[PDB]
């Protein structure tokens, strides 16, 4: 396999790029959900 | 996240924008709120 | 043994290439879906 | 277009475009608040013959003991008029009672 060449490096590189796209996408979705959200410090989960 | 106004008023103005008079909307506010939380419960029970 | 192992290396590397190509194609659809979800957040939840 | 976060984040005013290597560079100009005043607002009023009024892109404010209107993005109390109001034949519950308006 080591005498085969850069095949495994190319497989790892494409999967790393795909996973980086998924990570960047998750950050963009989270940014979109949190964009412009202003909340009061008086909010409580047990009463409101 | 509700155009700077109470959620119930946003629901009422959104229903009014469809061609529904505000007179039936502000007198049926309890019926509209019950229809809304019943729709939410229908979505929740739909996962069963 | 090198001839036999070489046939397995070639088959397994071909399989990884096929899986990687499919994964790139699938992540394109995931990015399209994430863009639609961000658009629905912005234009259906935060505003109408 | 009336799409809130399509042209960048925040209160989008206008956008401009410039050429970029392999694409376009958009400059999104947004309205950014610098300082804020905490004020007591009413989302609607019940006035005169129980007629409901709602503010257009703003709020009703008690200023100088009198009911006034202000825009939601800039504090500037101005008189309540048909220009900054949505009328209703009946007022909704919890709309502040203001019989002395109009």
């Amino acid at each position: 396999l080591s005498e085969y060449g850069t095949f495994c490096d190319n497989i790892n590189s494409i999967l790393d790029e795909v996973n980086g796209l998924l990570d960047t996408t998750q950050l963009h979705v989270a940014d979109t959900l949190m964009q412009g959200v202003t909340l009061s410090s008086n909010l409580n989960t047990n009463l409101h | 996240a509700a155009a700077g106004i109470p959620f119930s008023l946003n629901v009422q103005y959104r229903i009014n924008g469809l061609g529904v008079t505000m007179d039936v909307l502000n007198k049926n506010q309890k019926l509209i709120a019950t229809a809304f939380n019943n729709a939410l419960l229908s979505i929740q029970n739909g996962f069963s | 043994a090198q001839v036999q192992i070489d046939r397995l290396i070639n088959g397994r590397l071909t399989a990884l290439n096929a899986y990687v190509s499919q994964q790139l194609s699938d992540i394109s659809l995931v990015k399209f879906g994430a863009a639609l979800a961000m658009e629905k957040v912005n234009e259906c939840v935060k505003s109408q | 277009s009336p799409r809130i976060n399509f042209c960048g984040n925040g209160n989008h005013i206008l956008s401009l475009v410039q050429n970029a290597p392999y694409g376009l560079l958009f400059m999104h100009f947004s309205y950014k608040p610098i300082s804020f005043k905490t004020v007591l607002v009413s989302p609607g009023l019940c006035i005169s013959g129980d007629v409901g009024i709602a503010p257009k892109q703003g709020y009703f404010i008690k200023h100088n003991d009198h009911w006034m209107f202000t825009g939601s993005s800039y504090y500037y109390p101005e008189p309540i008029s048909d220009k900054n109001v949505v009328f209703m034949n009946t007022c909704s519950v919890n709309f502040t009672k203001a019989p002395l308006v109009y």
